């Protein structure tokens, strides 16, 4: 397919590693009586194993001469599963933690003792900012864009050189 | 009088335009401009008068060098792509020159023109004053009664199959 | 202090706008109450609004029964798509869109009627009681009332 | 101030004797909740569609136009609908109704406004609301008519569903 | 002082009604950061090439060019069968078209108006009035060509077809 | 609740124990009722 | 200065009687942490949804639009059954709404910025029934009452279907009571897993 | 395996550099010394004090980036 790459449902290898990975919780299985719990949590795993490699098989992914499933991230949308849709959930949990972050951290400026609310930090408040961060993108681009996001260089400390 | 009674009398008209029976329920000419309005109302009136004149007429006559539709309203698919197109363009051609090439009603009306006026008199009808008042009248109610019968035509020239007098000498309802 | 929730934004440190328009009281019938332009609810209030939704109620009727009506040998009408008919002067593109294509009601086999709701696709009604009782029922139907009295009684 | 056709309860403080058809009668305070022109404008308009629905059930009871018993037979009341509705005649019906509705949108809109009465076309084409006092018999008379057969078209047509058989031939027969 | 698009948000400060489509929408103010104008200019260009755009997805289903007469019907697929040279001679055409508006902006910026590369050959915008229509209109059409073609492109993915044999095959959704 | 008692409760280490503990829990039991989710099934 | 739902409680504060529904109940005091104004807003939101929601699942199983898509008497099947661009589309169609209704005001932080804003008062009333003020206050107090019983009915009309994998009515209708060798609630650690 | 591989030389390149640019731009001063330029090139420290000044020269960033270099040859 893509890379020279095999569909895990009709690879050949994908279908040894299922079967070597039940043979080897078999073998373990044939020390114990039927009944015993150490029997029912082998059979729960031999169950887990074959769902799993039943869902890969089925799911688009593609195995190499290996025949482990390999990912494919140059942006093709068939691919997008793998790495361009959970990296656009990342970058909305990151962005709602650094925007929810950021917004505590400029209250806590305003306070009595700025550095007690870092230490001891006032939970009301900072729940009302973790409730904030659902709208973290349009939020921080019209900070952006009322110049309160960035500050000025020449508020902004530096070295002599 | 007022046409509906029991709906007050619509602002903006006043009798000054002919044809004007208090008739506006909608609620135009409170939004677009009344100038406007009146030169769409003649201009589909006049289109519509030469449509139902030209549906009758082309129920019996046919030029030589075109085929012959089955009905008049199929007449329009047997005359070349071309001829149709020829059509379209000289009829765009009288509407640019005619309006000074100001067609949008932001500009058409900058002039002071009046509407439905293209300073069209050669046999001198208008020449008269009060006549010219009660041919307005007569021409707004007739290019009304074209835009109905001309839906009227049209439809049923395409539902029956079978023309405008040919079908009132064989008429036959819906089954 | 600031409460928690409170949402001030001058309380929790955040650029507020400043600008807090004055909350009017009318009341649109499509829309809502709120700071318009002057001249705004006369224009595009409760007349306008059920006048214009009166008007795509009744042009709703054509368009729902939407199709080429025709007559046979005897008066039996024939329904047929606006897609045979044939434009005769755009070069490659024979078949022309039209209303049906605003409104695709046949593919999603709709059925629309001007009730919006045709022979076919009509609005299912049901009856959930399934032909018994609340209480001393006999057969395939036990109620919670009747489960009330099988335990009261045991 | 007690309501005159229910003792026990107030008056209802949004009707009033200059209404039609008043009798005080509003126990669950509906004309406190919605605007009162428009439920009046309902009242009179579900009023006149009943009178015109029984009329028309008594009346295609005795006779049928020419041609229909054909088109449908045996079928009466509801079941006439479904058999009309293949055919264009409750399609028609639909359409010239929906077209007078449109007009009368804007009737009830300018009543909400305030400048039209209730149920006010001024369709007066003979001559007899001329006088006012015969004006007034006959505008508490049609709510009267209308109500009556409100409750007469709901008799009808669930008697239909009971019996199959509709208001003169279920006087007839049982 | 309000915002006449969002009747609840004030109005961005660095917009204008002196500008032809201007309705008072900037929600996320990028005029309060980069300049007014430098938008304007990139709006009416990005108009222009979306008109065009439009255009151009729409016309080879009626005719083609007749070199290109074998070419697809679909414009993503008639795009790579097109030569480099013919790209190459594109791309050159619309570089000198584009050393004009290189010309007007980085160098005088600040003279004149946004969209203004003095290509008037027509003698239109004369008129004040149709000077006024012509500006707005090119704007709102400008801006509808860009939703047009935004939309015509993503359903030319999905169905691997043109717009109108789309419309015409009734494939509207993803098969 | 005493205010100190909250106070304390409220100091950087005791958050941050039960935050990513919290976080710690949901992933834990994300995993258990949707295990080995290699890619977002699509 | 006791609470009159929780009568051995003192009386939160915040909680004053000016509000409809206020009858004293916050015993674990929310409101002296959270803001009464976004409280009531959340009270009156979830309310509303758990109201439809309720007469969703009751008229769900009674009536339903043409279509096999859409014959699904269990509630919790229909989430399944029906068109996923549609259910995706009525989404969308909320968040919109979110956005709009609320007038770009919806953080914890910035939502009640306006001093004229109402907790709950969206300025929703198209047919202006809200408009006589003497039926204001019982207006209120049966739209919070009708809330808070709709909010405990959905509840358990959910986690009745996944009990007994019936509609609501039908199962009222054909009830059988709980084996108990089914369903078993809890355990994940009593058997130390599997 | 080269892609894992590949992304660790990467890293290993640009912490190098870090270290290495870091010198050379921080080689004439800082906010712990701004006149580290008057001190030369490699300097001990500059005592105990301002928080402990260990390795603050740029030869000290030459010498750190030097392990990162064997690490990443390696
Ligand atoms: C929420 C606060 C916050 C925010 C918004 C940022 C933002 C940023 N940091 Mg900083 N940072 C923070 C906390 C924060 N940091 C903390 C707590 C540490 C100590 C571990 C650092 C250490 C640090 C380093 C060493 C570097 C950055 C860098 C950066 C930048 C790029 C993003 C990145 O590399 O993330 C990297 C994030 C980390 C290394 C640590 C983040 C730790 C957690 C996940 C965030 C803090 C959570 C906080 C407790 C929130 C509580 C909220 C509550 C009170 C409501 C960006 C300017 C980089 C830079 O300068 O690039 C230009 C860089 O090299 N940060
Ligand atoms: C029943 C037919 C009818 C009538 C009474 C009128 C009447 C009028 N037209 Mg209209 N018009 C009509 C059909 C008609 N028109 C049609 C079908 C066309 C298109 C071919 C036109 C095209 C036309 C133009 C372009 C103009 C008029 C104008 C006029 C006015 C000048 C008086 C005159 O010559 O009358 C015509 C008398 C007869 C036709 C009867 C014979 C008068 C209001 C002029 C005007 O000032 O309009 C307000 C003007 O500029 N008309
Ligand atoms: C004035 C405009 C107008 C027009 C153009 C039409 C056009 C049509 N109507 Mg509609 N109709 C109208 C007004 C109009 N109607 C009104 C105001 C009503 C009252 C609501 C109806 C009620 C109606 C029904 C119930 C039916 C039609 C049907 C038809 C179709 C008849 C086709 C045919 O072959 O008949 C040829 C027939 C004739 C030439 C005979 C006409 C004579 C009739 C039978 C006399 C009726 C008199 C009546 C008592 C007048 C009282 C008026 C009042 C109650 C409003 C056609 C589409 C029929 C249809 O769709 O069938 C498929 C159908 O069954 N129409
Ligand atoms: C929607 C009602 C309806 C329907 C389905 C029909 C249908 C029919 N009518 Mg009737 N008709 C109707 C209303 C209707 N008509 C009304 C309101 C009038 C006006 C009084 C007539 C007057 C009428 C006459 C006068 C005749 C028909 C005839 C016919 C039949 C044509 C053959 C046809 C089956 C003809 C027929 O065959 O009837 C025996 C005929 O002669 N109709
Ligand atoms: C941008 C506009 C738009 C467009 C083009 C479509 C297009 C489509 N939608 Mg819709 N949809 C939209 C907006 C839109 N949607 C919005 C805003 C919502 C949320 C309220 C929905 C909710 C929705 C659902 C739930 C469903 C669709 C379905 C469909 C598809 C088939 C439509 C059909 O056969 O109609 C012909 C059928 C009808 C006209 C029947 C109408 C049924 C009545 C009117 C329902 C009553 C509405 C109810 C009162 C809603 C109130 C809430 C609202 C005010 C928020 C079609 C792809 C269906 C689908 O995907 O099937 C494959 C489907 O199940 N849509
Ligand atoms: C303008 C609008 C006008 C609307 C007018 C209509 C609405 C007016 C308000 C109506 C409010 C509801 C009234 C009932 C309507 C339906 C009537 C009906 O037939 O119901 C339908 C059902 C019965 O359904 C019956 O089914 C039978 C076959 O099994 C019959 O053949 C009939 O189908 C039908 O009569 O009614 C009930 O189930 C009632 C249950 C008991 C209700 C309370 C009884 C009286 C109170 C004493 C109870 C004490 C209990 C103590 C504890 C006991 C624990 C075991
Ligand atoms: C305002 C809304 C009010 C919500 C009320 C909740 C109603 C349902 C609550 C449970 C009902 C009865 C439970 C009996 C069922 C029961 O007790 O099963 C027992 C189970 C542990 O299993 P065992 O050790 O009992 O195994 C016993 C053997 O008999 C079988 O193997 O207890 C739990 O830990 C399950 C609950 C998860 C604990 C963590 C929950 C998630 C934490 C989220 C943060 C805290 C939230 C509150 C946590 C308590
Ligand atoms: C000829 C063009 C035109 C047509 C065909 C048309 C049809 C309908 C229909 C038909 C089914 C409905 C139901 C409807 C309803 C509303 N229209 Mg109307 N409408 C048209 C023109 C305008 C303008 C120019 C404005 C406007 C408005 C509103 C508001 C909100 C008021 C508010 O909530 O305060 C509501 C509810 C104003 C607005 O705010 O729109 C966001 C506004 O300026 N409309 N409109
Ligand atoms: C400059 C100037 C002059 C000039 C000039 C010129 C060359 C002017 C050219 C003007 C042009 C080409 C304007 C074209 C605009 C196209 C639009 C708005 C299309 C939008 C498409 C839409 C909305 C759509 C769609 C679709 C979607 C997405 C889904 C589809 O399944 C279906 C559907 C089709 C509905 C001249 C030369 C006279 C001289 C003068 O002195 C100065
Ligand atoms: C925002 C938020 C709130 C909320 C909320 C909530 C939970 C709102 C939920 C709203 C819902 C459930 C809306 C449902 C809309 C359904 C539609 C439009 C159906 C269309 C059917 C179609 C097109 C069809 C069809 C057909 C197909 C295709 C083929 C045929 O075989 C079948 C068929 C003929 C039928 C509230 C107001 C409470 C408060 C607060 O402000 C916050
Ligand atoms: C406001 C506004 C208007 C409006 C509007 C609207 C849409 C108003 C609609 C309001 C609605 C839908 C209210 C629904 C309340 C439902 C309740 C109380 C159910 C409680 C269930 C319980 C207690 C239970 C249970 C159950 C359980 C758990 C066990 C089961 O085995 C059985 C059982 C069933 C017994 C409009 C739009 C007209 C305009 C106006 O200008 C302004
Ligand atoms: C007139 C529309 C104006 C704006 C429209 C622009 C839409 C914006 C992007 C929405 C994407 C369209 O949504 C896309 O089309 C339809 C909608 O159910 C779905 O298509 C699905 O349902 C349709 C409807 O019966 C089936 O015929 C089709 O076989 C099935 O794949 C796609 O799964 C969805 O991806």
């Amino acid at each position: 397919d893509v890379a020279g790459l095999t569909p895990c449902g009709e690879s050949k290898e994908f279908a040894r590693r299922l079967d070597g990975s039940v043979k080897k919780l078999q073998t373990r299985l044939s020390k114990y009586e039927a009944g015993t719990p150490p029997a029912l949590a082998l059979q729960k795993q031999i169950d887990k194993t074959k769902n799993r490699f039943d869902r890969y098989g089925k799911a688009g992914l593609l195995c190499g001469t290996d025949g482990l499933p390999h990912l494919i991230t140059d942006g093709r949308w068939t691919h997008s599963g793998e790495f361009v849709i959970p990296g656009l959930l990342f970058l909305y949990v990151a962005g709602w933690i650094g925007w929810v972050g950021r917004s505590y951290v400029l209250f806590a400026r305003t306070a009595d003792k700025p550095t007690e609310k870092e230490i001891i930090i006032d939970v009301p408040v900072a729940l009302s900012f973790v409730s904030t961060g659902f709208i973290w993108p349009f939020s921080a681009f019209k900070e952006f864009t009322s110049g309160n996001l960035i500050v000025p260089a020449d508020e902004i400390t530096v070295s002599p050189r | 009088d007022n046409a509906m009674p029991f709906l007050e009398r619509p602002p903006k008209l006043d009798g000054s335009l002919a044809g004007d029976v208090g008739f506006d329920p909608v609620g135009f000419s409170n939004y677009f401009d009344l100038r406007w309005l009146r030169e769409s109302e003649l201009k589909h009136g006049r289109v519509c008068m030469l449509g139902v004149t030209g549906l009758l007429v082309q129920e019996a006559v046919c030029l030589p060098q075109f085929s012959n539709g089955k009905t008049p309203v199929d007449d329009f698919f047997v005359v070349p792509a071309a001829g149709l197109w020829q059509v379209f363009f000289a009829i765009g051609a009288v509407e640019f020159f005619s309006h000074g090439f100001k067609l949008t009603p932001g500009d058409m009306f900058s002039e002071g023109r009046e509407a439905g006026d293209f300073g069209f008199d050669p046999l001198g009808c208008g020449k008269n004053p009060d006549a010219l008042a009660r041919r307005r009248l007569v021409e707004v109610k007739n290019g009304r009664l074209a835009m109905i019968a001309f839906g009227g035509l049209l439809h049923q020239q395409l539902l029956t199959g079978q023309g405008t007098f040919e079908q009132l000498a064989n008429f036959k309802a819906i089954a | 202090d600031t409460t928690g929730f409170s949402g001030v934004p001058s309380q929790f440190a955040r650029p507020e706008s400043g600008v807090y328009p004055a909350e009017p009281t009318e009341q649109t019938f499509l829309g809502m109450r709120g700071p318009r332009a002057p001249g705004h609810r006369e224009n595009f209030g409760g007349k306008h609004t059920a006048t214009m939704l009166a008007i795509a109620a009744l042009l709703w009727q054509p368009v729902s029964e939407a199709g080429m009506y025709r007559m046979g040998a005897d008066g039996a009408l024939t329904k047929s798509s606006f897609s045979n008919m044939e434009v005769p002067g755009f070069g490659n593109m024979k078949k022309a869109p039209t209303i049906e294509s605003l409104f695709p009601f046949a593919k999603n086999g709709f059925d629309a009627s001007p009730a919006l709701f045709g022979k076919g696709s009509m609005i299912v009604v049901e009856d959930p009681r399934d032909g018994c009782g609340a209480y001393a029922n006999s057969g395939a139907c036990h109620t919670f009332l009747d489960e009330i009295g099988d335990a009261l009684k045991k | 101030a007690m309501s005159e056709s229910v003792p026990f309860l107030k008056k209802p403080e949004a009707l009033d004797s200059s209404m039609a058809g008043y009798a005080g009668f509003d126990p669950l305070g509906l004309s406190s909740i919605a605007d009162i022109k428009f439920l009046q404008e309902s009242e009179i308009k579900h009023c006149r569609i009943a009178m015109l629905a029984a009329a028309g059930s008594i009346a295609q009871d005795i006779f049928t136009f020419p041609g229909v018993s054909k088109v449908v037979g045996t079928a009466k009341m509801t079941g006439v609908h479904d058999v009309l509705v293949k055919q264009g005649a409750m399609g028609q019906i639909l359409l010239w109704t929906s077209f007078l509705e449109v007009f009368g949108t804007i009737a009830l809109l300018e009543t909400l406004d305030g400048k039209r009465a209730p149920g006010d076309f001024k369709f007066d084409p003979l001559g007899f609301s001329k006088n006012a006092e015969t004006a007034k018999r006959y505008q508490l008379s049609e709510i009267k008519n209308g109500r009556l057969a409100m409750l007469a078209t709901g008799g009808m047509v669930h008697g239909y569903f009971i019996t199959g058989k509709g208001p003169l031939e279920l006087l007839t027969n049982f | 002082e309000m915002s006449e698009a969002i009747p609840f948000m004030p109005k961005p400060a660095n917009i204008d009604s002196s500008m032809p489509g201007y309705a008072g929408f900037d929600p996320l103010g990028f005029t309060d950061y980069y300049s007014a104008k430098w938008m304007q200019e990139a709006e009416i260009k990005h108009g222009r090439v979306c008109m065009l755009a439009a255009l151009g997805m729409v016309f080879p289903e009626f005719a083609k060019f007749p070199q290109f007469a074998s070419f697809s019907t679909n414009p993503l697929e008639a795009f790579y069968q097109v030569s480099p040279a013919g790209w190459g001679q594109i791309f050159l055409f619309i570089g000198v078209l584009e050393t004009f508006s290189y010309e007007k902006s980085f160098y005088n910026f600040e003279g004149g108006a946004p969209g203004a590369l003095g290509f008037d050959p027509l003698r239109m915008s004369s008129n004040p009035a149709s000077a006024k229509q012509y500006a707005a209109a090119e704007v709102r059409n400008g801006r509808l060509a860009m939703i047009g073609f935004s939309g015509m492109l993503h359903h030319a993915i999905v169905s691997k077809q043109g717009p109108i044999t789309q419309i015409v095959e009734q494939n509207f959704y993803p098969k | 609740m005493d205010s100190n008692f909250l106070k304390y409760l409220s100091t950087a280490p005791v958050l941050f124990t039960v935050w990513l503990s919290f976080t710690a829990s949901f992933i834990i039991e994300a995993n258990r009722f949707f295990p080995d989710m290699l890619y977002f099934p699509m | 200065a006791k609470s009159k739902a929780v009568p051995f409680l003192s009386q939160p504060e915040a909680l004053d009687g000016s509000m409809a529904g206020d009858v004293g109940f916050d015993p674990f005091g929310i409101s002296s942490v959270i803001d009464i104004k976004w409280l009531r807003e959340s009270e009156l939101k979830h309310g509303r949804i758990c109201m439809l929601a309720a007469t969703g699942c009751l008229v769900q199983e009674v009536v339903h639009l043409p279509g096999p898509a859409f014959s699904q008497k269990m509630a919790l099947n229909a989430w399944a059954a029906a068109p996923r661009g549609g259910m995706i589309s009525i989404l969308v169609a909320i968040g919109l709404i979110e956005m709009i209704s609320n007038r770009f005001a919806l953080t914890a932080t910035d939502m009640f910025a306006n001093p004229n804003r109402v907790p709950g008062d969206l300025g929703f009333d198209p047919l202006s029934l809200g408009a006589n003020p003497a039926n204001r206050a019982r207006f209120e107090l049966s739209e919070v009452i009708h809330g808070r019983a709709a909010m405990m009915g959905f509840s358990g009309m959910v986690h009745q279907m996944i009990v007994s994998k019936q509609a609501p009515i039908e199962q009222l209708m054909h009830f059988k009571a709980v084996d108990s060798s089914l369903m078993k609630l809890g355990g994940a650690a009593g058997n130390l897993g599997y | 395996g080269d892609f894992l591989i590949h992304h660790a030389i990467a890293l290993a390149l640009h912490t190098t550099t870090l270290i290495l640019v870091k010198g050379a731009l921080d080689a004439r001063g800082s906010k712990l010394m701004p006149d580290k330029k008057d001190f030369g090139y490699a300097f001990p420290c500059d005592g105990p004090g301002r928080g402990g000044t260990c390795d603050i020269s740029a030869w000290d960033a030459f010498y750190l980036s030097m392990f990162w270099m064997l690490n990443t040859i390696g």
